[PDB]
Order: structure tokens, then C-alpha cells, then sequence
């Protein structure tokens, strides 16, 4: 581990310092189908005509990123993405830009979102949830070691691959920060109290978010929900959680620690670091080595029927790609 | 039930990220 991460820091640092740019053109890909949508872009199943491969291309409208004041965050995204390398993070294959947008051609993860299966299935058994937790545990342990904060953990951002393993996408709020940070970021249901409480924060928010994840997986719903975010924030900062009667005692106690308002008492943030979690009773059966190697029995395998099969994703209206005769936000994005 | 209470609610679908 410490040795592993040690070697790991070095490749990221090289990449951090000399981030890559413009590794392709639009016309080398064949646009096939929107897999997801968002405030200022859509992810598309795309086909590389020279290789006959499929990727997920993220298309960011430059003007809309500017209107929404998301330039830095967008920059962090591409820079951190091309620099990292772990078995549970999606691979950035290319990036380029045109007069009108920014592109990130990532690897097409066929299994669909975790969100989708969990919604349909209802709730996951502890063992099935634990399979997935362990994978975010290591991923955070890697991420944090590089002074990165993930900041957007939710079922919608975790994808399942052919082998029933996790692939974390969306690094739109990922930030390399040594010391506290202040942006109100994320999804309401997953915000740590410190964040809603405008009090500057660190990595500890990633362990509270994980505490929420495990809860939504095992019980089928978030520990704090209401109809409007203000009502949710209120619940989050109250520090009052009710646990489903079907939660094991070990799970109830992992969750009490992970969802600790007092961040000088919150697991992951303590003296012994990430070991407090990796050594918790709930996890006693987990073989972290076997899991990092992808040699564990995957509890569920979404099966798909061939390349380009997009039946694990919901349908979205197709908006048409428009690329201006005039370069749009040159200076703002020159480092992209 | 909390499950019932959850399905009847407004945030059962894909949750969006809070920017500004
Ligand atoms: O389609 S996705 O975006 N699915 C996971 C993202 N979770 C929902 C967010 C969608 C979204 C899309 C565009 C912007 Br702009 C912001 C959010 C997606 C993103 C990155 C890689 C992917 C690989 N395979 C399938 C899908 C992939």
C-alpha cells in the first residue's frame, strides 16, 4: 500500500505538471447516442472510426460554463482526469476543443449507472453494498493520497462495468487541495454539515459522502431527504439519523462513525486515517487485495448484448451539435 | 414507512449538482 501509493504519486505528479492537450478532432468520431445530460453539456456514445472503438465523449458548451462560472472547475476536471490512473476510475482517452466546446473522450462503461439498478432493484443486501463500498474506499485512499478531494459521490456518478465493478466518472468538482477549501459544491443529499455550514473543509467530506452512499445502497433511500434542498440541509446539520430495522449492528456502527457531525470524531479523518474504516467490523470479510485485483466474486453483473449496446441507460432527447464560425471563449480555456 | 415516504417524494430521480 504505502509503497504502492508512493510509486503512484510520482506518475500523477509528472502528469500533473505536463498535462496533455488536443489529442483528437471531432470528425474522427461518429456520434451515436446521449447517455447522460447536464447543466452545460451531454455525454455521448461515440465511435472512433479509425479503431472501431466506442467511448463516452463529454461535450461542454464553453459559453454555458462561463455563464455558470465553472471555468476553474472544468479546468480541474480535465487536468486531474488525464493525470490519475486506478482500476476504479474511468480512463480519459482524449481531449480537444473547437470554436464552440470542450471534449473529453472517456471509456464507455457498458453496465449503466449504479443509480439505475438500485432504483429498479430497491435496496442492496449488505454483502452487495460492501462489495461496492470497498471499491470506493480504496479509490478515496488513492485520490486523497494525491491531495485530491472528489466531492460528488452519488449513485448517478458510479457506473458498473462488464465485470460488475465500479467506475467513478464525473470529476467536475475534483480538486487538488492541501489545506481547507470553501466552494459550496456537490449534491444536496450528500453534503457534509461543514460544507452547508460554510466553514471551510478538507477530505473529511468524502468520508461523510461515503457514509451516505452505503446508507442509500443498503436501505434503498438517503439518510436525509425532503422535497426541497433547504429541508435536506436542515436534516444534515441536525445530526439525527434513524436506521432501518434491517441494518446489522456492525453496519449501524460503521455508519454512526462515518456520519459524524463532529469531524474530530469522524472515521477517515482520525489519527489512523483510512485504516479505521478498512479495519471496521463490517469490513472484516473484505479482501482488499483481492478487490484491488478484481479477483473477487462480483455479486451482480449487468450483462449487455455487444459493443455499442446502450440498454442500461435511459433515453434522452437528442440535441444537435453546433460549432460556431467564431472561436468562443479562447482565453478562458487556453490551457484546455 | 420511510420507503413509502421516499417514493412519494420529489427527489427519487437523478439528482442534480448544486453549482451557484
Ligand atoms: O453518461 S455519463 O455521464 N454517465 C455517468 C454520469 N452521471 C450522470 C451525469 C451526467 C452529466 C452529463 C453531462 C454533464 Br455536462 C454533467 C453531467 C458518463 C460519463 C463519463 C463516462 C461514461 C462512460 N460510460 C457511460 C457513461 C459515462
Amino acid at each position: 500500500v504505502k509503497e504502492f501509493l508512493a510509486k503512484a504519486k510520482e506518475d500523477f505528479l509528472k502528469k500533473w505538471e505536463n498535462p496533455a492537450q488536443n489529442t483528437a478532432h471531432l470528425d474522427q468520431f461518429e456520434r451515436i447516442k446521449t447517455l447522460g445530460t447536464g447543466s452545460f453539456g451531454r455525454v455521448m456514445l461515440v465511435k472512433h472510426m479509425e479503431t472501431g472503438n466506442h467511448y463516452a465523449m463529454k461535450i461542454l458548451d464553453k459559453q454555458k460554463v462561463v455563464k455558470l462560472k465553472q471555468i476553474e472547475h472544468t479546468l480541474n476536471e480535465k487536468r486531474i482526469l488525464q493525470a490519475v490512473n486506478f482500476p476504479f476510475l474511468v480512463k480519459l482517452e482524449f481531449s480537444f476543443k473547437d470554436n464552440s466546446n470542450l471534449y473529453m473522450v472517456m471509456e464507455y462503461v457498458a453496465g449503466g449507472e449504479m443509480f439505475s439498478h438500485l432504483r429498479r432493484i430497491g435496496r442492496f443486501s449488505e454483502p452487495h453494498a460492501r462489495f461496492y463500498a470497498a471499491q470506493i474506499v480504496l479509490t478515496f485512499e488513492y485520490l486523497h493520497s494525491l491531495d485530491l478531494i472528489y466531492r460528488d459521490l452519488k449513485p448517478e456518478n458510479l457506473l458498473i462495468d462488464q465485470q460488475g465493478y465500479i467506475q467513478v466518472t464525473d470529476f467536475g468538482f475534483a480538486k487538488r487541495v492541501k489545506g481547507r477549501t470553501w466552494t459550496l459544491c456537490g449534491t444536496p443529499e450528500y453534503l457534509a454539515p461543514e460544507i452547508i455550514l460554510s466553514k471551510g473543509y478538507n477530505k473529511a467530506v468524502d468520508w461523510w459522502a461515503l457514509g451516505v452512499l452505503i446508507y442509500e445502497m443498503a436501505a434503498g433511500y438517503p439518510p436525509f431527504f425532503a422535497d426541497q434542498p433547504i429541508q435536506i440541509y436542515e436534516k444534515i446539520v441536525s445530526g439525527k439519523v434513524r436506521f432501518p430495522s434491517h441494518f446489522s449492528s456492525d453496519l449501524k456502527d460503521l455508519l454512526r462513525n462515518l456520519l459524524q457531525v463532529d469531524l474530530t470524531k469522524r472515521f477517515g479523518n482520525l489519527k489512523d486515517g483510512v485504516n479505521d474504516i478498512k479495519n471496521h467490523k463490517w469490513f472484516a470479510t473484505t479482501d482488499w487485495i483481492a478487490i484491488y485485483q478484481r479477483k473477487v466474486e462480483a455479486p451482480f453483473i449487468p450483462k449487455f448484448k455487444g459493443p455499442g449496446d446502450t440498454s442500461n441507460f435511459d433515453d434522452y432527447e437528442e440535441e444537435e451539435i453546433r460549432v460556431s464560425i467564431n472561436e468562443k471563449c479562447g482565453k478562458e480555456f487556453s490551457e484546455f | 414507512t420511510t420507503y413509502a415516504d421516499f417514493i412519494a417524494s420529489g427527489r427519487t430521480g437523478r439528482r442534480n449538482a448544486i453549482h451557484d
